Formats: C-alpha cells, sequence, structure tokens
C-alpha cells in the first residue's frame, strides 16, 4: 500500500508507458479525423478488456449515424450555406 | 603575357589530380525540398537587383 | 443481418478498400513535384521588406543573416549565367 | 508601356481580340503589386498575386478547352509569354483538381505533416459550415 | 533446430501481410505492402539470397505447392503471379479480376488449379496452362478468403457477409452456407488431412468447421477466443501445424496467439511484435514458427 | 567500436554541417497509456 | 555606374516598361548562311527541336 | 546542457480529449521558461476549437518538481505546486538567483543523468505520503477551458477585420483588478505566491 496511481502503473517515464506503434497511416487518420468531425472513433488500446469492439468518444451520435468515417458518403445532406460565384475569369474587378 | 599564360597552362597541366570520385551534394536540390524554398523564373537583371539588395 | 445493412456494409469496405489501396500510396511512390510560382510572389515579397526597419517584419530580421553563409554561392551562380552581348 | 514581350516574332492570328482583356488582368495585376500592407497581414497581402494569376490563367483556360476560341499557335504563345501557366492549367484537366488555385495547395512538402491543405478537402466532410481561408492563398475550399 | 532461438529477420520496408514455409522446410518467403518477394534460408544464417519484382501492388496472399517448385503469389493490381521456387523467373502472370485480389489458394495433389476472390463480388478458377478463367462465381460481396478442399471438388470462401459459402465445382451452385460468425471473415485455412478447416473473423472468435461427407448438421466444432480485431482492419490468417495438433492465429493486439487443437487452451502467447500481426506460420518437420507483423520484421520462434 | 562510431559521426558532423544539406520524415507511431485511468480523461480509452 | 548616396532602382516599373535596346547580332547571308540564321542568335539555340538535340 | 529526450510528459488535460494526436517534435526549439536552457519542443492540437498547446519546461524540471510540462500541475493530481507542497513539506529549495540557479541545474541534471529515469528524484519519498486535503479538491474531470484561444486583441479594440474567421475568441477577458490575474511562469513553478493555489 505504500504506493500511488502513477507508482503502481506500469510507467516507463513519469507519466505512463510509450511504446512505438506501427498503425497504418491511412485508418490512424481516418479515426483521427472521424473523432475531429464528428466525436466518436474506435478503440486503439490493445487489452482494455479483451472483447470485441467498443467505440471511444460520444457514443450515442455514432450509433446514430451508424458509425461512419470522414472518408465515406455521408447520410444527411441539407441545409447547404448559398455563396456568390463569378467562375468566369473575365470580367475584371468581379471574378472570385 | 604569353610567357606567364604558358606558365598558368603549364602548372594547370602538371597539378591535375584525377576527378576523385565522390557522393554527389546537389545543394539546390536539397534547399527546394525543403518548406522554405519556391522556383520561379525571372529576368536576370531582376534576381541581380535583388541579391545586390539582399547583400546590403 | 438485414439486406440494407450487408449492403451498407459493402459499401463501407469497398470505400475503404479503395481508398486504402490506391496508386499514390503504395510504397516507392514519390509524391508530386514543386512547381513553378507566379514571378509577382517574390517580387512583392522583396518590396514588402524594404530594408527591414518595420516592425511587422522583425520576426525574419533573424533569418537574413543566416542567409548571409550563402550568398557567395549565390554570387557564382548569379555571375555564371550573366547574359551574353547577343542576348537582350 | 507593353509587357515587353521576349519573341519579337508577330504574335499569332487571334491575338487582338483577346488583348484588351489580357492587358486588362495585367493591370489588376500591376495594382496587386503595389498595395501598401497595413491592416493585411503578413500572409494575407500575398493573396491577391495568386488569385489573379489564377484569374489569368482560367481566362485562356476557358477560350481554349470550352468556348474553343484559341488555336493551338495563340494558346502556347500566351503560355510562353506569361500569360497562363502550364502546370496550373495541367492540373485542371485532372479529375478532381478542377477549381485548383494554387500549385502551393497541393504540394505536400509545403506542410507540416506531409498532405494538401484544408483547402483541398471536400466542404462536406468539414461538416459544420467553418469558415476557412487557407494560409498560403486566401482560398475557400476548391474541391 | 536451428541457430539459436528468436533469429529475428528483418530486410522489409512496409507491413508484412504474408509468410509460408517450403514443403521441405529448408527456405522461407516472405511478402507484403513492399511489392517485393523475399526468399530467404531457415537454417545456417538465415540470408537473403532472392528478391523478386514483378508487382505493381501490395502482395495480399502467398502460398505453395506440395512439392517446393511453384510460388503463387496474390497481389492488389487485380493479378496474380506464377512464378519458380529457384532461379527467380515470372513464369505465368494471370489476369481476370475487375477489382483487387484478395487471396488465392492452389489445389493440392490435382491438376494444376488456382482459386481468387475479389472485391469485385467474384470467385474465379483457374487454370495455369490455359490463359483463362475457368469458371466464375458472382458472390453478391466483398470476398476476402478462399481455399479447396483436398479433393479439388469444392472452393470454401469467406467474405464479409458473415457467412462461410462452399461451392461444388460440378455443379456451380451455393452448396453450403455457414453461419456462427457474427462479423467479416478474414482468414481461411484448410488442414492437412482435409478434415478440418480453421477461420478468423472480425467478431474476435476463431473457428474450427469440420468440412466432411457426413455432416452433423451444425459444424460448430471449436470456438477460440483471445484473439483481437480492431479499427486497421487487416486481413488476419490463420495456420495449421503439420500433425494438426497446434493451431496459430494472427491478432491485432501483437501477441502471437497459438492454441492446442485438442483441449482449445492457449499454448503460447508469444511477444516481440511493435506492430500488429499478419500471419503465423509452423515449420513443416519441426516446431519452428514464422511470425510475420505490420512492425516490418519477421520472428523465428523454436518450440 | 559500434558504440563509439555513433558518437564519432555526432562530432564529426559539426565539421561539414552544410554539405547537402539534411532531410527528415520518418513519420513514427507511439503507443502512450495515460496511467491516469479513471476514466474522463482519453474520452473513455486506455491508451491513445 | 550609380552614385553612393542614390539608392537602387526598383526593376517593377524601371525595366518592366522599357524596351531593350537592340544587342550585338551581326547581319547573317540569307543564302551563303542559310542553315544558321533562324537560330543562331537565340538564348539555347535548337533546344525545343527533338531532331538536333535531346530535350531540355 | 541540451536536453533532447523524446515523447513529452504531460497530463490528460492538455493532452487532448482525442486519443489520436498529431505532434510535431523541433530538436532544440525554445529555450526553458525556468531552466533558460534549450530543451526539445512539442507541439500538438488537442481538439478542434483549441489552441496549438506546447511543452514549455524541460523534462528535467517536470522530473525534479513532478509536473506537467505545460500546465506547469502535478501529474497525479493536477492541482498548483504550492498547494501540493502545503500538503507536504518543503525540502527542494530551488535557487531563483541567477549563478546558483545555472549551478543547481547543473547538478541536477548530472544526477538525473547519473540515475534510472523514471522518478521524481527528490520528490518519491515524500510523494509517499499523500492523501492530504488535496485529494478531496482534486479535479476529477478535465478542465478543457485551458486549451482555449486567446482573445482577440483587434476585437478589444473593436476592429477584428477577420470577423467570423478569427480563431481568437470574442469575449471578455478578465478585469485586472483581481488577484486571480497576474500569475507569472516562475511564481507558479517554484510555489511562491500563486493566487490560485
Ligand atoms: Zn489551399
Ligand atoms: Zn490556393
Ligand atoms: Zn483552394
Ligand atoms: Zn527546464
Ligand atoms: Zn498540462
Ligand atoms: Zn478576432
Amino acid at each position: 500500500p505504500f504506493r500511488t496511481q502513477q507508482m503502481a502503473a506500469p510507467r516507463n517515464m513519469l507519466s505512463g508507458y510509450a511504446e512505438p506503434a506501427h498503425i497504418n497511416d491511412f485508418m490512424f487518420e481516418q479515426q483521427r479525423r472521424t473523432f475531429a468531425t464528428y466525436g466518436y472513433a474506435l478503440d486503439p488500446s490493445l487489452d482494455n478488456h479483451q472483447v470485441s469492439a467498443k467505440y471511444i468518444g460520444s457514443v450515442e451520435e455514432a450509433e446514430k449515424n451508424q458509425g461512419l468515417t470522414v472518408f465515406e458518403t455521408g447520410q444527411k445532406k441539407t441545409e447547404k450555406r448559398k455563396k456568390f460565384k463569378e467562375n468566369d475569369a473575365s470580367n475584371i474587378d468581379g471574378f472570385l | 603575357s604569353y610567357q606567364k599564360l604558358l606558365k598558368y597552362y603549364v602548372l594547370n597541366a602538371l597539378k591535375h589530380r584525377p576527378p576523385k570520385a565522390q557522393k554527389k551534394r546537389y545543394l539546390f536540390r536539397s534547399f527546394k525540398a525543403t518548406k522554405f524554398f519556391q522556383s520561379t523564373k525571372l529576368d536576370w537583371v531582376e534576381v541581380g537587383l535583388q541579391v545586390c539588395r539582399q547583400g546590403y | 443481418m438485414s439486406e440494407e445493412k450487408l449492403q451498407e456494409k459493402a459499401r463501407k469496405w469497398q470505400q475503404l478498400q479503395a481508398k486504402r489501396y490506391a496508386e499514390k500510396r503504395k510504397f516507392g511512390f514519390v509524391d508530386a513535384q514543386k512547381e513553378d510560382m507566379p514571378p509577382e510572389h517574390v517580387r512583392k515579397i522583396i518590396r514588402d521588406h524594404g530594408d527591414m526597419t518595420n516592425r511587422k517584419f522583425r520576426h525574419d530580421k533573424r533569418v537574413y543573416l543566416g542567409a548571409l553563409k550563402y550568398m557567395p554561392h549565390a554570387v557564382l551562380k548569379l555571375l555564371e549565367n550573366m547574359p551574353m552581348p547577343w542576348e537582350q | 508601356m507593353p509587357k515587353v514581350k521576349r519573341s519579337r516574332k508577330a504574335p499569332p492570328d487571334g491575338w487582338e481580340l483577346i488583348e484588351p482583356t489580357l492587358d486588362e488582368l495585367d493591370q489588376k495585376m500591376r495594382e496587386a503589386e503595389t498595395e501598401p500592407h497595413e491592416g493585411k497581414r503578413k500572409v494575407e497581402s500575398l493573396w491577391p498575386i495568386f488569385r489573379i494569376h489564377h484569374q489569368k490563367t482560367r481566362y485562356i483556360f476557358d477560350l481554349f478547352y470550352k468556348r474553343k476560341a484559341i488555336s493551338r499557335e495563340l494558346y502556347e504563345y500566351c503560355i510562353k509569354e506569361g500569360y497562363a501557366d502550364k502546370n496550373l492549367i495541367a492540373k485542371w484537366k485532372k479529375q478532381g483538381y478542377e477549381n485548383l488555385c494554387c500549385l502551393r495547395c497541393i504540394q505536400t512538402r509545403d506542410t507540416n505533416f506531409g498532405t494538401n491543405c484544408i483547402c483541398r478537402v471536400p466542404k462536406s466532410k468539414l461538416e459544420v459550415g467553418r469558415i476557412i481561408e487557407c494560409t498560403h492563398c486566401g482560398c475557400r475550399g476548391c474541391s | 533446430s536451428l541457430q539459436a532461438p528468436i533469429m529475428l529477420l528483418s530486410g522489409h520496408e512496409g507491413e508484412v501481410y504474408c509468410c509460408k514455409f517450403h514443403p521441405n522446410g529448408s527456405t522461407l518467403a516472405s511478402a507484403g505492402f513492399d511489392r517485393l518477394i523475399l526468399l530467404w534460408n531457415v537454417y545456417g544464417d538465415c540470408d537473403n539470397y532472392a528478391t523478386l519484382k514483378g508487382h505493381s501492388g501490395a502482395v495480399m496472399e502467398l502460398h505453395y505447392n506440395t512439392d517446393g517448385s511453384m510460388l503463387f503469389s496474390a497481389s492488389t493490381d487485380k493479378t496474380v503471379a506464377v512464378w519458380d521456387s529457384e532461379t527467380g523467373e515470372r513464369v505465368k502472370r494471370l489476369k481476370g479480376h475487375t477489382s483487387f485480389v484478395n487471396s488465392c489458394y492452389p489445389a493440392r495433389r490435382g491438376p494444376q488449379l488456382v482459386c481468387t476472390g475479389s472485391d469485385d463480388g467474384t470467385v474465379k478458377l483457374w487454370d495455369i496452362r490455359k490463359k483463362a478463367a475457368i469458371q466464375t462465381f458472382q458472390n453478391t460481396y466483398q470476398v476476402l478468403a478462399v481455399t479447396f478442399n483436398d479433393t479439388s471438388d469444392q472452393i470454401i470462401s469467406g467474405g464479409i457477409d458473415n457467412d462461410i459459402k462452399v461451392w461444388d465445382l460440378r455443379q456451380n451452385k451455393l452448396t453450403y452456407t455457414m453461419r456462427g460468425h457474427a462479423d467479416s471473415v478474414t482468414g481461411l485455412s484448410l488442414s492437412s488431412e482435409g478434415s478440418y478447416l480453421l477461420s478468423n473473423a472480425m467478431d474476435n472468435t476463431v473457428r474450427v468447421w469440420d468440412v466432411r461427407p457426413f455432416a452433423p448438421k451444425e459444424r460448430c466444432v471449436k470456438i477460440f477466443q483471445g484473439n483481437v480485431h480492431n479499427f486497421e482492419k487487416n486481413l488476419l490468417r490463420c495456420s495449421w501445424s503439420p500433425d494438426g495438433s497446434k493451431i496459430a492465429a494472427g491478432s491485432a493486439d501483437r501477441f502471437v496467439y497459438v492454441w492446442d487443437t485438442t483441449s482449445r487452451r492457449i499454448l503460447y502467447k508469444l511477444p516481440g511484435h511493435a506492430g500488429s500481426i499478419n500471419e503465423v506460420a509452423f515449420h513443416p518437420d519441426e516446431p519452428i514458427i514464422i511470425s510475420a507483423s505490420s512492425d516490418k520484421r519477421l520472428y523465428m520462434g523454436e518450440i | 567500436r559500434v558504440a563509439l562510431e555513433k558518437s564519432v559521426s555526432q562530432k564529426v558532423a559539426a565539421a561539414m554541417p552544410v554539405r547537402a544539406a539534411d532531410k527528415l520524415a520518418p513519420a513514427q507511431y507511439i503507443r502512450y497509456t495515460p496511467s491516469q485511468q479513471g476514466v474522463a480523461f482519453n474520452s473513455g480509452a486506455k491508451q491513445r | 555606374p550609380f552614385d553612393d548616396e542614390e539608392p537602387p532602382l526598383d526593376y517593377a516599373d524601371n525595366i518592366l516598361d522599357v524596351e531593350p535596346l537592340e544587342a550585338i547580332q551581326l547581319e547573317l547571308d540569307p543564302e551563303e548562311d542559310a542553315p544558321v540564321l533562324d537560330w543562331f542568335y537565340d538564348h539555347q539555340p535548337l533546344r525545343d527541336s527533338r531532331k538536333y538535340v535531346n530535350g531540355s | 546542457n541540451w536536453e533532447d529526450a523524446d515523447f513529452p510528459i504531460l497530463c490528460q488535460t492538455c493532452l487532448g480529449e482525442n486519443p489520436y494526436i498529431r505532434m510535431t517534435k523541433e530538436k532544440y526549439g525554445k529555450e526553458c521558461k525556468i531552466c533558460a536552457r534549450p530543451f526539445t519542443v512539442f507541439r500538438w492540437c488537442p481538439g478542434v476549437r483549441m489552441r496549438f498547446k506546447k511543452t514549455e519546461v524541460c523534462q528535467t524540471c517536470s522530473k525534479l518538481k513532478n509536473v506537467c510540462q505545460t500546465c506547469l500541475l502535478d501529474l497525479e493530481y493536477g492541482l498548483p505546486i504550492q498547494v501540493r507542497d502545503a500538503g507536504l513539506s518543503f525540502k527542494d529549495d530551488m535557487p531563483k538567483s541567477d549563478v546558483n540557479k545555472e549551478y543547481y541545474t547543473q547538478n541536477m541534471e548530472r544526477e538525473i543523468s547519473n540515475s534510472d529515469g523514471t522518478r521524481p528524484v527528490g520528490m518519491l519519498g515524500k510523494a509517499t505520503s499523500t492523501s492530504d486535503m488535496l485529494l478531496k479538491l482534486a479535479r476529477t474531470t478535465p478542465y478543457y477551458k485551458r486549451n482555449r484561444p486567446h482573445i482577440c486583441s483587434f476585437w478589444v479594440k473593436g476592429e477584428c477585420k477577420r470577423g467570423e474567421e478569427c480563431p481568437y475568441r470574442h469575449e471578455k477577458p478578465t478585469d485586472p483588478d483581481d488577484p486571480l490575474a497576474d500569475q507569472n511562469i516562475k511564481d507558479r513553478y517554484y510555489g511562491i505566491n500563486d493566487p490560485v493555489a
């Protein structure tokens, strides 16, 4: 009982254990943008309970949008914001 | 003058060590691989005025 | 499960496998080339950094002195390409 | 006075009908070169240059591939004399790359993580309506 | 036994999807994302002698014949390569698929046949002498793992439809459906006897299915747990021991899983991989294991 | 000798600081366990 | 050529506007010097013709 | 001496609410805000509307005082250092005057680099005896209002010409007639007259 939460954890340098991973670039950045866009992603922890597959985030919106990523065609398509357009490049001081 | 230019040519031809095959370095290919150099096409006088202002 | 769920699972495996093994993601893929820039870009950069007295460009004062060690090489590449009296 | 041209041969056939507007785009570029930076940030002051360069290149692109109003001879004259960008035209003929602002905004060497700019992300995939100005370019969503 | 136990092997450059022991057990072929095939020794100092190019894609599945003569490679540029075990030449390249070839398998002891499955929904049969597909089975969905029986009469196929399907070559009809996996099947392996077939699936359950003329009709023989599948969605492969006594399965939590086939007990949980594991394989004579993972390295465990 | 040669190279790198000026993109991955678990922290996870 | 207290000229206006003042360029005989006359005073003369040089 | 150690020593309210982080490593980027010797600066973005936080102090100056390199709070509890030393003893006595500080830093750097590289070299034995009042006001869930972009100083003069595009907050700064406003770096780090604490 003579150790704390930090002192009982299997740590490597003062704040935890840090080991080199070799995750595929695409899948990593996929789950990264999945969390950064909606608020959920799959769990990259390698044991955590050693049963199947849990989502880690705002898990309530995960089942609402079926667990989609950014690279996939979305469910919702509504309320687009309206912008000007002058794609001709022929009128000077009117092109954008 | 002709004698001295002959002297310079003979000192070139004497002390010719062969090219000494190294590993090629390519400094400007290493500069433009970075995110700090861009490339363009300019008149030579514009670049000379640039180089003089930069040295100043 | 249902045909809808299995078709959605097919879509969200085909899109994944398409975007994960693209031609631009193979191992020895040298990515695209740095291209030419418009010649007005370096002109306005040189012109705004006038004599480096503005307070707005005080973070690039350190880089110009750093570039001082490569001025002889820039001089060499400059004078190497002098334009040849039959050229305007 | 002129663009002083570097060919010394006479310009090709359809030149005189695209010359007022090319000289008008060129006048707009000489205005943007001399705009004094005051309330125009350190990256914001180079945003007109990439925009007008896009505009001149899109003008010759629209006349040769869409409207078909320029021959090969006139088209390649305008590329040699510096009115269009041969490399930006070459990207606009690719499939997804068709409103591309800059060649910088697809250059992966210019970024920290070896990636494009968020300029190039499809606006549906940001999902929120966040407003974006690319730092290179000033662009708001090419793609 | 050879050298000292471990014998870590490097030289690869990207992920390593597949690896196979030679039918005599004296050399090794490894392959992955590197668009390269490496032929290395199992004995001596385990050093490279042959590098085999000839792809524009990721070399998904690797196999052998039963002789150790013909090397079959399934790649991610819709083609399959057929090579000789020695001398290293492109002997037969076969192009019939419209999408990515996930797996291949050679029919053994019969006339030369290869069956492949691809992401377009197709399971195709291939005679090496004909330069053409022999039979084509549109399932409807993406197919990940494909193998034969010993009789060269059935195609045992795993896809993403949570259902192992067995095709008869003579009737050309859907003979068997095997239910019991809750997520996509990523790897199949038929035993040395032909009695049992081992399956990985994304639902993290490793299943043994008996393929026999006479069936109990509910073929849920043996169930293994502990195998982890994750967000990386890798194609995970399984392998039988030469005597059918040990079972290996790749895992995405960097642990080499080897079960005992009779007690359903985890024999070995060998560590030593930084990245997730793709294929674990047994030496055909001796208890030596090549394990291949996404950390670009190979491991030779000596039991 | 293998330990010494590395320190030698790190010393000698000053003698030519810029000859073929350097190159850097081995973008790598590392798995990290926060040792803080009690989850409200990753979002509910044990590693990152 | 310029004075010591004279700041260097801007390239933009002062030389983009001005015509470049014809170079030296000996007049070549159109009959006697015919296979040379088209390209002789160019920068890199026969660069864009694949028959006489390779590429760029 | 330089610092140069991989992968910084961070808490969980600064490392972000996303389990997938992309950080950059600059070898000898800044100088330490305390030690004044150059160290390896790591720059990451926690979430979506965050600020791109970076490490402020050395690995060594966090090993001395068991803190995170950017919030300067205890790795275990998440509290200021004056609170933790109040609920402990104060026997470190790091020097504040110049030559003494660099001398103490040199000697403690030799001490740490003549050891394992895992323990808070002096704070360990006293870090065994714990669970004073600090545990009854330890923060339970992360305060993600720390990772938050500063007040737009052009919006304070009512002249923010970026408007909706500016990534800095358009909301009130704190009244400077407040004890909770001054907060020097070294005052937060040595445990001396910290108003939060
Ligand atoms: Zn952009
Ligand atoms: Zn742009
Ligand atoms: Zn853009
Ligand atoms: Zn420090
Ligand atoms: Zn912190
Ligand atoms: Zn603002």
